[PDB]
């Protein structure tokens, strides 16, 4: 038809642009929150397996 | 007069400093721990324990159970997140055979592997 | 997956099941220990 349509198609891409934009960083913080979850469940797991490695030989 | 106790679980830390005295609901009874008691591992009741941090500092954490292990320069506590228990244990795994409510089971041949991959991979390389 | 770097998950397959001069004072019997450890040590894998 003409340039109104194309301008409203325009708007609606741009407004889905600006939340992918910002679903990037709040991926980056959750992930960081994932990474300190990661590395406070490590001593728990070295040390059961320290004790069966003896509690066997 | 202090000794390294660390009280962790799965998931993450409870506890980690200095301590003076331990005391433990052990399985086969109470235990009193203090600096240079000898190598003892120990299953653990659900309930408190408290320590005492030099001097007169008293923590006292609620733990669901779990193992103590004890060595003259370091104790360790490796608590459980829940209270484990036949019922609830096999409850669990009962109820996670039911959550698999698969009306037919099928083969597992699966022959549809590359038509399926393939497709995927081509995809998925497009999008970037 | 395993995290390689912020930009590289890895796909992987580990095995769960199949894995010096003191000994301990085992309250209960050393048996009744290794069953229980045994089995926690395969769900904080997991859970890992």
């Amino acid at each position: 038809a003409g340039a109104k349509e194309i301008r409203s198609k325009i708007a609606s891409i741009k407004s889905t642009q600006k939340i992918t934009n910002a679903m990037e960083k709040v991926a980056v913080s959750k992930m960081r929150k994932a990474q300190m979850r990661m590395a406070a469940g490590r001593p728990y797991a070295e040390r059961i397996r320290q004790v069966i490695g003896h509690l066997a030989n | 007069i202090t000794v390294h106790c660390d009280i962790v679980s799965a998931e993450a830390e409870i506890f980690s400093g200095l301590v003076e005295m331990v005391i433990a609901h052990g399985a086969l009874g109470d235990l009193g721990i203090a600096p240079g008691h000898a190598p003892l591992i120990t299953d653990l009741k659900p309930g408190p324990i408290r320590l005492v941090k030099q001097g007169g500092e008293q923590e006292v954490y609620y733990i669901s159970g779990g193992f103590l292990e004890v060595q003259p320069n370091m104790v360790k506590v490796l608590a459980d997140t829940v209270v484990r228990a036949g019922d609830l244990d096999e409850a669990a795994a009962q109820e996670a055979l039911k959550a698999a409510e698969k009306a037919l089971q099928g083969k597992g041949a699966e022959f549809d592997y590359s038509a399926a991959a393939a497709r995927l991979a081509e995809a998925a390389a497009q999008l970037r | 997956n395993k995290f390689v770097n912020t930009m590289t998950q890895k796909p992987t397959v580990e095995q769960l099941i199949p894995l010096h001069h003191w000994d301990y004072l085992y309250e209960p019997d050393a048996k009744s220990l290794l069953d229980g450890l045994l089995v926690r040590y395969v769900e904080s894998q997991v859970y890992q």
